[PDB]
């Protein structure tokens, strides 16, 4: 399946990481539907929003 | 100078010398050459997450 693997970026808010639990989950679901999912903080892309596939949140 | 929608790369004396050997690869190709974008969205999934785990090994 892979070639995707269009990028597909998760960010998360989290302080007692429900919030990064569930944005690792989708960035997992991601893998399995071919794209090519990285996962960080939200306020380390600030600004750097990715001008090309899709960025959850 | 880095404002690329003032300037774009240029090929230095250096670099042109080095397409002897280079040729219209990633390094020293032009960006409106055909070949720059087809090679840069066909080699940069090589560089994602899951590859770079993959070449730790």
């Amino acid at each position: 399946e892979n070639a995707h693997n269009t990028p597909l970026l998760v960010l998360y808010g989290s302080n007692m990481g429900t919030a990064e639990g569930t944005a690792r989950d989708l960035a997992d679901i991601a893998m399995s539907k071919g794209f090519a999912p990285q996962v960080a903080t939200l306020d380390s892309h600030a600004g750097n929003l990715p001008r090309e596939g899709a960025v959850l949140i | 100078a880095c404002d690329e929608s003032r300037f774009d790369k240029n090929l230095s004396q250096a670099l042109k010398f080095v397409r002897d050997f280079f040729g219209d690869g990633l390094f020293t190709s032009w960006t409106h050459e055909k070949n720059w974008k087809k090679a840069h969205n066909i080699l940069l999934p090589s560089f994602s997450q899951q590859a770079m785990k993959g070449y730790h090994a």
